């Protein structure tokens, strides 16, 4: 319902501890998007992909494989 | 040479298909010259702090040495409207010639050969590009190099053989557990730790960590 | 030293113009015009002044986290890594120049906040940081690898014409002119920047510009519209509320017009270092004397208050 | 230049290429363990 967010106030729209990826931005870190009836929610944008790259000082990757796409700019 | 050309054809239909489900770069220069048009008609519907809006209202009804007043705000009125406008206009023309210098080095460099400058043409390694034509604007359509697949490898930065480094050129050692290769940081291709790849220089212990490791000598069984 | 954000002012016409009556209002209508173009370029600095910090700091949609080896031969990495002694995202360099670098919203001159606070771009420069020092350019090209970081080193040489032999010989002496050298760095931003203070100053002065417009008449008998209604009747004080009418919609198209320049300024020093990340941070510019004085061979960039370093 | 094996490399086998032709190689190692 009533939500005090950083950049002023948002009404309308209950507030979700999880983070997914936002697409209409407000401000202050904190998104409003539209998941699951469904509802409009308010949550913390993500900002990425948390995982964790194993690093050592006697390993290497070498790719054995590639795909070949079009970036349209 | 069938899975790049295969790649390839995939590649070009699926931008085939997402263009055909609007763009906002081509979109942004039309609305807000659209937009800009017909707020300049909207001017001619205000007054300016006067009676009327036209000069032809006050003319008719009023002579034009009492109306002078109003004829000079609705001229001054219109001269604000006039010079917001080219000032608005030079700076979405500067924004144009930002982009189409912009659009100029990337034809001399990812369409006018290879770009040497990596991330530039796109998200990944620059081949070439396929520029087409567009409505008051350019589209490129670069041919990306990006790895899909990958495996974890034991590496080593030399190979102590009998008392002197070896380091190699272009590639580097790699190892699955058992034996020796070498290959490159782009593509995996095994090969023999030969002589032609690899140089001495100086002694072994150089290295804080290093491995032992044999050579192949492609020319000692060739003297035989 | 190279900007890529300044702060975001959203200006209206009948908070700034008009106080608090009625009268305002209706000649506001006759200008109605010339807030609709004042108001659309405000919002379009606001879009492109949040569309700049994604372009920069937002190249890759992972978050890369940090490895617990701080093990790196020999190299220190505790400057531009993040300390767990603190709550704050911020290293101790990046904190070094949050301190470094230094009401306005009672006229009406409310100040929006950002899309991206400090603490988020502080989360994409250390995962960035940490993407160099274990992929170094295919976390950027590419999904992300593993490599050791003398052997990262070794293919930056290769690409300025020294072989990678000379490397593994003087190990012990490169890494310590490394640490040398972030301390003569430490040491020298510790003792002000001058392009992240003249975008500040430029906008500190231009809003205390605005409200002193307020204080001055432009040609009539008072300064202020709701004096002269005191005193005179608004069928006689007409032309008095016009002149400061547009007296103020000069002032309000100047400041536009010169935040419009600002913005293009910006936009030109983001779009700059949006290319020097994706060539000097993500990977190795082939360019000589592009990311510095001297062969490059890598960099470090770090957060800093409406702009972006990099330690190359 | 003459084809020598200096400026040439092997990988895999001939039968990997659509279109190929037959060449020999002047092999400037063979003459000279005589
Ligand atoms: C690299 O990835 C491509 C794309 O998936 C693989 O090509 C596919 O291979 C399978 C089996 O070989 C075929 O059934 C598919 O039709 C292929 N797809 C395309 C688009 O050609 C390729 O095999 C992979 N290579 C390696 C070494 O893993
Ligand atoms: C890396 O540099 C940091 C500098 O911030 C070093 O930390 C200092 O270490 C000395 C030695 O004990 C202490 O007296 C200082 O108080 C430390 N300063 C801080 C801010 O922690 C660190 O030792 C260096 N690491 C290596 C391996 O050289
Ligand atoms: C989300 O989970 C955290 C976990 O402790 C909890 O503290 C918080 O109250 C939760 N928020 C909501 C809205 O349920
Ligand atoms: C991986 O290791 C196994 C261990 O026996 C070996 O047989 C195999 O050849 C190795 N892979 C390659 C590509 O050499
Ligand atoms: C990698 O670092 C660890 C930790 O110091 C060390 O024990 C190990 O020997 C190192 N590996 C090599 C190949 O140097
Ligand atoms: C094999 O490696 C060990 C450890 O690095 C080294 O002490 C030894 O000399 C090496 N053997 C030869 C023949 O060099
Ligand atoms: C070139 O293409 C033509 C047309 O298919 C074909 O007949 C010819 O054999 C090709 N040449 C080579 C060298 O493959
Ligand atoms: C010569 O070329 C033909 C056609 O490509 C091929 O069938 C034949 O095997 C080649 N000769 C040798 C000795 O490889």
């Amino acid at each position: 319902n009533v939500f005090q967010t950083r950049a002023g106030c948002l009404i309308g729209a209950e507030h979700v501890n999880n983070s997914y990826e936002c697409d209409i931005p407000i401000g202050a870190g904190i998104c409003a998007s539209y998941q699951t009836s469904q509802s409009i929610i308010a949550y913390t944008m993500s900002l990425g992909a948390e995982n964790s790259v194993a690093y050592s000082n006697n390993s290497i990757a070498i790719p054995t494989n590639f795909t070949i796409s079009v970036t349209t700019e | 040479q069938k899975l790049i050309a295969n790649q390839f054809n995939s590649a070009i239909g699926k931008i085939q298909d997402s263009l055909s489900s609007a763009l906002g770069k081509l979109q942004d220069v039309v609305n807000q010259n659209a937009q800009a048009l017909n707020t300049l008609v909207k001017q001619l519907s205000s007054n300016f702090g006067a009676i009327s809006s036209v000069l032809n209202d006050i003319l008719s009804r009023l002579d034009p040495p009492e109306a002078e007043v109003q004829i000079d705000r609705l001229i001054t009125g219109r001269l604000q409207s006039l010079q917001t406008y080219v000032t608005q206009q030079l700076i979405r023309a500067a924004e144009i010639r930002a982009s189409a210098n912009l659009a100029a080095t990337k034809m001399s460099e990812c369409v006018l050969g290879q770009s040497k400058r990596v991330d530039f043409c796109g998200k990944g390694y620059h081949l070439m590009s396929f520029p087409q034509s567009a409505p008051h604007g350019v589209v490129f359509l670069h041919v990306t190099y990006v790895p899909a697949q990958e495996k974890n490898f034991t590496t080593a930065p030399a190979i102590c053989h009998d008392g002197k480094a070896h380091f190699p050129r272009e590639g580097v050692f790699v190892s699955n557990g058992t034996h020796w290769f070498v290959t490159q940081r782009n593509f995996y291709e095994p090969q023999i730790i030969t002589t032609d790849n690899t140089f001495v220089s100086g002694n072994c212990d150089v290295v804080i960590g290093i491995v032992n490791n044999t050579v192949y000598d492609p020319l000692q069984p060739e003297l035989d | 030293i190279l900007p890529v954000s300044m702060t975001k002012t959203s200006v209206d016409c009948t908070m700034y113009i008009c106080g608090d009556s009625t009268e305002c209002s209706n000649l506001l209508l006759q200008y109605g015009s010339f807030c609709t173009q004042l108001n659309r370029a405000l919002t379009g600095i606001a879009v492109e002044q949040d569309k700049n910090t994604q372009e920069v700091f937002a190249q890759v949609k992972q978050i890369y986290k940090t490895p617990p080896i701080k093990d790196f031969g020999g190299f220190n990495f505790s400057q531009i890594l993040p300390d767990p002694s603190k709550p704050s995202k911020r290293s101790p360099i990046e904190d070094l120049l949050f301190n470094k670098v230094t009401a306005q919203k009672f006229n009406g001159l409310t100040v929006l906040p950002p899309l991206l606070t400090d603490e988020m771009i502080a989360q994409y420069t250390s995962a960035l940081l940490a993407g160099t020092i274990t992929s170094g350019w295919t976390f950027g090209a590419g999904p992300a690898l593993q490599i050791p970081f003398p052997m990262q080193m070794a293919y930056r040489f290769n690409g300025i014409g020294v072989t990678q032999n000379v490397l593994y010989e003087n190990q012990k002496l490169i890494a310590n002119q490394f640490n040398s050298a972030i301390g003569k760095i430490q040491d020298s931003l510790s003792s002000a920047l001058g392009k992240l203070q003249d975008v500040v100053n430029q906008n500190a002065q231009a809003l205390n510009t605005l409200v002193k417009q307020l204080s001055s008449n432009f040609g009539a008998i008072s300064s202020v519209l709701n004096d002269i209604l005191s005193r005179l009747d608004p069928p006689e004080a007409e032309v008095q509320i016009d002149r400061l009418i547009t007296g103020r919609l000069q002032s309000l198209q100047t400041y536009v017009t010169q935040q419009l320049i600002r913005a293009a300024e910006i936009r030109a020093s983001a779009n700059l270092a949006a290319t020097k990340m994706s060539e000097c941070v993500l990977g190795q510019s082939k360019r000589v004397d592009f990311c510095g004085k001297g062969y490059h061979l890598m960099s470090f960039p770090q957060s800093a208050p409406h702009g972006v370093v990099f330690l190359h």
